[PDB]
Formats: structure tokens, sequence, C-alpha cells
RNA sequence: UGCCUGGCGGCCGUAGCGCGGUGGUCCCACCUGACCCCAUGCCGAACUCAGAAGUGAAACGCCGUAGCGCCGAUGGUAGUGUGGGGUCUCCCCAUGCGAGAGUAGGGAACUGCCAGGCA
RNA sequence: GAAGGUUGGCUAAUCCUGGUCGGACAUCAGGAGGUUAGUGCAAUGGCAUAAGCCAGCUUGACUGCGAGCGUGACGGCGCGA
RNA sequence: CGAAAGCUAUUUAGGUAGCGCCUCGUGAAUUCAUCUCCGGGGGUAGAGCACUGUUUCGGCAAGGGGGUCAUCCCGACUUACC
């Protein structure tokens, strides 16, 4: 990883006086980020989960997880089992490099952005983030997108709190407005 | 008119009605009517029994009912032989055992709730008594 | 009921057979399992006839 | 009548007693799954029966983190 | 949890063993250790031992928590059992996988004369 | 303030208590402290009217058990179901 | 990671507008060339009224 | 022979939660790295292997502490076998058995084998 | 014909918080909870060592017998090392 | 000496069959019964309300059904309210 060297580097040290920590793994971590893709119009055509996973596979660079619904719900005609969604889980090198992959290429590519809600924190340290369109990515192709789907990045921490979660992002210089 | 919302059997055994009751304190105020007999009270009786007590005391204070009728009594139509199944259910009782607290009530002096409980008693067909509430 | 009665044949040529029943509908692959045959007394396959 | 159906008792139930002498094979409870366990030299059937696997006297006893009833034959 | 689960892993074998009274040479493993018990029918009894935290076992050893030290500690709790006249136990992994450090153990308690 | 009159009991037991009660006599028990329990019977009537006063489940009581003085409080009284009688009280040593 | 299922992950190069070159890998399989990166946006960079509209018109 | 720790058990809440504190020589844990043995219906997360720089943060162990859980008398009450009785839809008497609930109180487990570190 | 055998693994309902389309309810992440889920089909008794969930390999859904026992007036039916 | 009017099956139900209960004979074990002591399983009486349901009161109330306002999306705004 390269982000990983400056976690280590820079980001411990200012999060240790920051916040009066005993021991270096009383600092945050970053653990893993999931992404996934509701792709719940695989009902009508399978085609689409598989598109889907494509895009996902392009953006992640690992093949992704085809994820099945837990019960028959009768209001988007899905039964028990039924493949409606794709998801990756990126930990270590691979997670790191999506990470400056996506601060540094693709969020720079997202119509009127106007920086990310520093809100959107699960209420445990962890940041969740979508993106309405793909080609924010440069690793998905214009000249052939067969269908315009978004995507949902969760990045899970061991910050205990939303404070010491947005703290740790923000030293990455993580876009919040 | 007091019956259970729903039930999950429609009909009962008759049962039998043996023991002394349970809540026999002053509970929720601080005087009370209760049970020195031992029988059935149906809905309509305890219906009854409470809007002449409530009159009685001009809607003041407040008031309790203690007992809950949720037995159902089936019976037999006129002229059908017995056998065929059990009967239809027809009205609902609350099983009495003495010592019971059947009504309470709070906010009134001693000697009108004594008067809406006499007038409530001779509502029931079971003898009954005026407690009032203890320390312990 | 709509499971039919089979039988399992013998492939030793012994004629030993056993019978099941089988949901042809759902399942039309002829059915196929090793299982003793008593008369040479072997582990051989069985293959569905008719019964 | 809606009713009147029910079906045969199937006979469950203890039939070999605590320090009761039994012989293996004996059954010693007929039951609805494990509402008791099979424990040493005892064993449990295909319809949850407890039997002797040796001969020896009935024990009913209750133990593991769940208090739950086991029944063991001691040799004799 | 990780114990909890292997915990878990390793109580129906453990049931079975104990109704089978049978001698279980039980095994425990560490990133850093392994370890070995002979331990009889009752459990509650340790007949024989072995493991990379003694100094005779872990002094001819460069790293106490690779599949060397685990042969070595089955070979040690294997012909100390045999000194015993113990020769026939059944395996007990613990929940841990038969494979790695655990299978070496048992392979080479199982060369060196243990019967399982 | 309240000074009861007890007697220790002779016989414990359903037909015992049944017998005290018809003879306007009531069991009661005194525990507390390092002190074995002592069942003692108390006269209906006095006891009665003495409780009748809310003063009396509140301060502090003083038993005569053949002339020994016992500070207690009561603790719980069992009541008839219906009557105006006493079935039974519990006093702790104070 | 597993053998032969995840698609090509190879290092490749990205080219900003500003100059910024970023070594990366991703799995797109040529290099890429994008217009605005983490350096020369408007947001990353903190670069994102009626009595004056009134008055803009309205020389006394 | 004492303190700590690891494993396997006895026992199955007086033993479990909560709250607070505390420990890293050893042990344990997290940890380090991974083309490899092996593994991911994707992911070295888990499982696995090769290790020992870091840390007791988390977990775990131990210590303390009743807000709970849990245990729990004595006495009374309920029921009840046998005999007898009444005003007999229910009771009572003699005798034997005698709860449940609640009250006082108890309570922050106890313990065997083996191994390791310190004294 | 696996929904059987076995080996290895796993653990539920519901609710809350965050998240593209996406909503009361889909898929993702975290937390609470602790089986309030699940069981091919009634109800009951069971079930975490799971009997509940997934996967590999498979045919013991074997043939001859059977100490002993349960349950039936009997014909019989059942459990079994 | 001394029943039965029961069980099971039956075109069976006021018949009949096997079993149960009577009688006569033969053979055989402390074979059987009562009491005392010991070892057992239990879920009835009673009790209770964690569970499945039912029930009333208080507190805190997700919240909804009705009238205000505001009104494009919104918001405030009461409840007899429930
Ligand atoms: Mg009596
Ligand atoms: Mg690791
Ligand atoms: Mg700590
Ligand atoms: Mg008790
Ligand atoms: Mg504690
Ligand atoms: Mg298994
Ligand atoms: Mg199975
Ligand atoms: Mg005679
Ligand atoms: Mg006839
Ligand atoms: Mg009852």
């Amino acid at each position: 990883a390269k982000l990983h060297d400056y976690y280590k580097d820079e980001v411990v040290k200012k999060l240790m006086t920051e916040f009066n920590y005993n021991s270096v793994m009383q600092v945050p971590r970053v653990e893993k980020i999931t992404l996934n893709m509701g792709v719940g119009e695989a009902i009508a055509d399978k085609k689409l989960l598989d598109n889907a996973a494509a895009d996902l596979a392009a953006i992640s660079g690992q093949k992704p997880l085809i994820t099945k619904a837990r019960k028959s719900v009768a209001g988007f005609k899905i039964r028990q089992g039924y493949p409606i969604g794709c998801k990756v889980t990126l930990r270590g090198e691979r997670m790191w490099e999506f990470f400056e992959r996506l601060i540094t290429i693709a969020v720079p590519r997202i119509r009127d952005f106007r920086g990310l809600s520093a809100k959107s924190f699960d209420g445990r340290g962890n940041y969740s983030m979508g993106v309405r369109e793909q080609i924010i990515f440069p690793e998905i192709d214009y000249d052939k997108v067969d269908r315009v789907r978004g995507l949902d990045i969760t990045i899970t921490t061991t910050a205990k709190s939303d404070e010491e979660g947005r703290a740790l992002l923000a030293a990455f210089d993580f876009p919040f407005r | 008119m007091l019956q259970p919302k729903r039930t999950k059997f429609r009909k009962m055994h008759k049962g039998r009605n043996r023991g002394l009751a349970q809540g026999t304190d002053v509970s929720f105020g601080s005087f009370g009517l209760k049970a020195v007999g031992r029988g059935r009270l149906t809905a309509r009786q305890i219906e009854a029994a409470r809007r002449a007590m409530t009159r009685a005391v001009k809607r003041q204070g407040k008031i309790w009912i203690r007992v809950f009728p949720d037995k159902p009594i089936t019976e037999k139509p006129l002229a059908v032989r017995m056998g065929k199944g059990k009967g239809n259910v027809e009205y609902w009782v609350a099983l009495i055992q003495p010592g019971k607290v059947l009504y309470e009530m709070d906010g009134v002096p001693e000697e009108l709730a004594r008067e809406a409980f006499k007038l409530a008693a001779a509502k029931l067909p079971i003898k009954t008594t005026f407690v009032t509430k203890t320390v312990m | 009921g709509i499971r039919e009665k089979i039988k399992l044949v013998s492939s030793a040529g012994t004629g030993h057979f056993y019978t099941t029943t089988k949901n042809k509908r759902t399942k039309p692959e002829k059915l196929e399992l090793k299982k003793f045959d008593p008369v040479v007394r072997q582990h051989v396959i069985y293959k569905e006839a008719k019964i | 009548t809606r009713n009147g159906r029910d079906s045969e008792a199937k006979r469950l139930g203890v039939k070999r007693f605590g320090g009761e002498s039994v012989l293996a094979g004996s059954i010693i409870v007929r039951q609805r799954g494990t509402k008791f366990h099979a424990g040493a030299n005892v064993g449990c059937g295909r319809d949850h029966t407890l039997f002797a696997k040796a001969d020896g006297k009935v024990k009913f006893e209750v133990k593991g983190p769940k208090n739950r009833k086991f029944i063991s034959i001691e040799a004799e | 949890d990780k114990k909890s689960a292997r915990i878990r892993r390793a109580t129906r074998a453990r049931r079975k063993l104990q109704e089978l009274g049978a001698t279980r040479l039980v095994v425990h493993r560490t990133p850093r250790h392994i370890y070995a018990q002979v331990i009889a029918p009752n459990g509650s009894e340790v007949l024989v031992a072995a493991s990379t935290v003694e100094k005779a076992i872990a002094e001819q050893l460069k790293y106490t928590g690779n599949k060397d030290a685990a042969a070595a500690v089955g070979k040690a709790v294997a012909e100390r059992a045999l000194e015993k006249g113990i020769k026939d136990v059944s395996f007990d992994r613990s929940g841990f996988q038969y494979h790695g450090r655990v299978q070496a153990l048992a392979d080479a308690a199982r060369e060196a004369g243990l019967q399982f | 303030m309240f000074t009861i009159n007890a007697e220790v009991r002779k016989e414990q037991g359903k037909g015992a208590s049944r017998r005290l009660r018809a003879a306007n006599k009531f069991p009661a028990i005194i525990y507390g402290g390092k002190e074995a329990p002592l069942a003692i019977e108390l006269d209906h009537d006095k006891v009665m009217n003495m409780q009748a006063k809310a003063e009396f489940y509140s301060e502090v009581l003083t038993i005569v058990v053949d002339g020994k003085e016992i500070k207690v409080k009561a603790q719980d009284v069992q009541r008839h179901p219906y009557k105006p009688k006493l079935q039974h009280i519990d006093f702790v040593r104070a | 990671m597993k053998k032969d299922i995840h698609p090509k992950y190879e290092e490749i190069t990205a080219s900003c507008s500003c100059g910024n070159v970023m070594k990366i890998r991703s799995t797109v399989g040529h290099d890429l060339n994008l217009d605005v990166c983490s350096k020369c946006h408007p947001f990353f960079t903190g670069k994102q009224g009626r009595v004056d509209r009134f008055n803009k018109r309205f020389n006394i």
C-alpha cells in the first residue's frame, strides 16, 4: 500500500496527540472497505447483476460476491435466495489502493461535487457514502456504459465514536463539507 | 360490556370455583367493594353495578374494576336435544371467590363511597362488604 | 401420490433387483446407484428399470 | 360437529424406573425428542427410545450446564 | 470470538471420546507454542504432557511455533507415553483443523509409536 | 408505646393454627438478628384494635413473652380474606 | 487472493491536467488521463444579495 | 511452599450480567508478513503458514463493588391421603403429608490433575 | 438420489443508526437482542455437541441375522446393541 | 366355590369371537398382599405470570385518525382524540 505508509507515519502520531491515547492500538484504524450494488432489476434480467458485478470488478479489482435476498419480499417480487446485489470486501493493500483511487480520482469526477457529509457516520465511527453514477471512476469506460449504476461505499474502522472516525478520515484529507 | 377483544379458544370447560380469592387488598384507591360470597359475575351485572356507582358519585373521583369476565358461557337453544356438540357462547362471566376486591374508588368521601357501593351491590348476585385500604 | 415405483436391476447378470420410487416428471434421468448384490456378494452398479 | 377425531395413544413414558435391574436391550423410556438424554451404557434410538446397552441398574441424574436429565446404566 | 468458536467446534468430538472411554491425546496450539497432553478417560488426570514451553524441547528448536516444533512435541509426547505403556490413544484436535502444525504433531506421535 | 402480651406456641401446623384462631388467638413469628425465630400466640381482639391505628405499622413495638421485653417492628400481616380479622403477623427484631 | 478469477489488476499511470501523476494499480489495461484530480478541484482546495443587484443597475 | 499463567476436567447462576480498577519477565491476546502448506461461494476477516518489532487498546485473566440476575429460611397460608361431619355448586373437624409466592437473610463461586514463569 | 450417509465449516427473529437509484420492507456496514428464528407439511415433545444453515466426497435408502425389550385379544406393529 | 354387564373386533351394536372376571385339576418360586425403610420418574391439586394468550390502572409514550395554520416540497397546529 501507499496510504498505509501515510497512516503509519503521520496519522497515528497526529491522532495520538489529539486524543490523549495510551497505546498505538487505541488509535482508530481503517479495517475494511465494502462496496455493494443493489441490482434488484436483476428480477427482470439476470444479465443486469452480471453487468453490475463486472462494473464492480472493474472498479475494485477483485471479483464480487453475489448476494441473495435474505427473505421472500412481496414488495419487490423477490424470493428468499434470489440474487439482487453484489459486494466486495477490500482489506489491506487493495483497500488502501482503492482509498487512494477514490479520494484522488473518483470524488473529483462527481457532478456538482461540493464535499461529502460528516453526519454520514453510523454512530460508531463507520462512514458510508453513495455514488449516483459509476463513471466517477476512471476504471469504468464511458463509450460502452450499458446502463447508469451507482454503488454504496462503507468504511468500517476501529474508531469507537463518530468523532474518532471523522478525525481519522480527515487525517487523509477526506473531502468533508 | 366487558369481554375479551379476542381469545385463543371459543369455548371453555365448565370447571369449578373452589378456593379463596387473589387480590384481597384495595390496591389502587382508598375504598373497595369486596366479595364475601362465591359465584359468577356476568358482564351485564358488572356493567349495571358500574353504572350505579358512577351515577351516585356524579362521575367524580376515579373508579377501578378489578374483575374482568374472561370466561365464555355457552347455552343450548330452546327445543334442542342433548348432545350434537357444545352449545353456543351466550355471555361472559368472571369467577369470584370470597375475598375478591370487585371495584375500587378514590377521590370521594368515605360516606359517599359507601352509598355508591351500596347502590352498586344491589345489582350483584353475591354478598359483599365495604373495605378500606390498609397500611399493610 | 405421483412418485412411481421402479426397480434397480443388478449389473452383475444375477437378476437381483431392489425397488424404490421416483419423481419422473422432475428427475427423468435414469437412476444409478452402487448397491450390494447378494447373489455375487459384491457391491456393483445398479440401474433403473421398469417395475 | 367439526370435531370428533383423535389418534391412538402411543404408550410413551418410563418403562423401568430408577434402581431397576435390566438386561441389555431393555427399553428404559419411550419419548418424543430427547426429553431424557442417554448416559453411560445407554443408547438412543431413531425414535429417541433410550435402551440399556449393558446389564445393570437404571440411574436417573441431572448434569451439564443445561441441567438436563440423563439416564445411565450402572453395571452390576 | 475465536476461542469460543473453537471450543464449540471441539465439543462434539470431545463428548464422543468421553462416551467411548478413550484415552485422549489432546493438542493445544497458539501462534507461539504447541502442547500435547495424554488425558485419562475420566477427563481430569494427565498421564503425559509435552510442550514447547518446556526447555528440554525448546532448547533444541529454532522457533517454538512452527511445524518442526510441532513434530518435536509429537515425538516427545509419544515416547513419554510409550515409556508409560499407554500405546493406544484417540486424537483430539481441540477444534483446530487437522492440518499443518497439529497434523505434524499427530504424524510424529504416530511414527514414534502411538496408536491412532 | 404499643405493648403486646404474647405466649410461646406449644404446637405448630395447620390444625394448631386453626385451633388458635377458633379460640380468639392467632399465631405470629418474631425473626431477625442471630437469635432463632420465636413463634408466639397473640390475643386477636387486642392486637386487632391496636393495629387499627397506623402508628402500629411504623413505630417500634414491644412484645412481652413471659416477662421478657422484645422490641420489634411489624413486617407483614396476613389478613382474613373477608372478615375484619388477623391471621398471622411477622415481627422483625429491631 | 484466488487464482484466475480476478480482473487483471496491474499498476497503471494516471496524469492530471495540473501536472499531477499518480502511479496506480487499477483494472483498466491502458493508462489514465483525467481532467480534475484531488489537488485541482474547487472543493478540495476550498474554492466552492438584492441591494447590490438593485444598485448595480441603479447608479442614482 | 506461596503469587501469576496455560491446558483438561469436576460443578452447573451463592458460580451469570452490570459498574470500576488492574496485569505483559513468562504465558495469553491482539500483532507482523504471506508466491508459498492451506483458505475466501469476494476479501490472509476467518481458516492456514512463516515469525516476534509493537501493545495490553480490545479480548482475556484477576481484584473490588449489590444496580440486577441467582440462592433462601422460620412462621403462616393453599392443596391433599385416611376417618368423621355440615348450612353439601362449597366447606369443616381429627390425624398424616404440606406447597407456590413472599419476608428475614445469603451472595461478587468452590475445586482435582498436569505444565510453565517468579518468589 | 438429496431434503439420505459422512467429513469440515456455520448460527437465528426483530429493531435501531449510516448508505445510489431504493420506498414500510431488497442488497451493504455497524450496534442492540439472544432463538422472540428455523424444522419439506398439523400439533406436541425435542433440537447449539445443534435435529437449524453451507460445502466436499458419496449410496448404509446395504444383504443375511439378532441378545434383549416395548406395545397389542389376535393378525400384527415398534425399539435394538 | 362363585362371576360379568368391561377391552378389542365384527353389515357390529339386545348376536358372536379372543382377552378380562368364575370354576375344577396339576405344578412351581419368600410367588403375592398389607406396613416400615430405601431407590425412582412425574407436571395433576395448589401456585404463579418469564413464556403463549387474555386483563385493568399509573408513568413514559413509537405513534397514527380527525381541525388550525402555513402550503410547489415543505413546516408549524390542536386534539373529545385514540
Ligand atoms: Mg387437616
Ligand atoms: Mg494473522
Ligand atoms: Mg485493557
Ligand atoms: Mg417455599
Ligand atoms: Mg463480576
Ligand atoms: Mg457436522
Ligand atoms: Mg442431516
Ligand atoms: Mg363365598
Ligand atoms: Mg340382536
Ligand atoms: Mg389450578
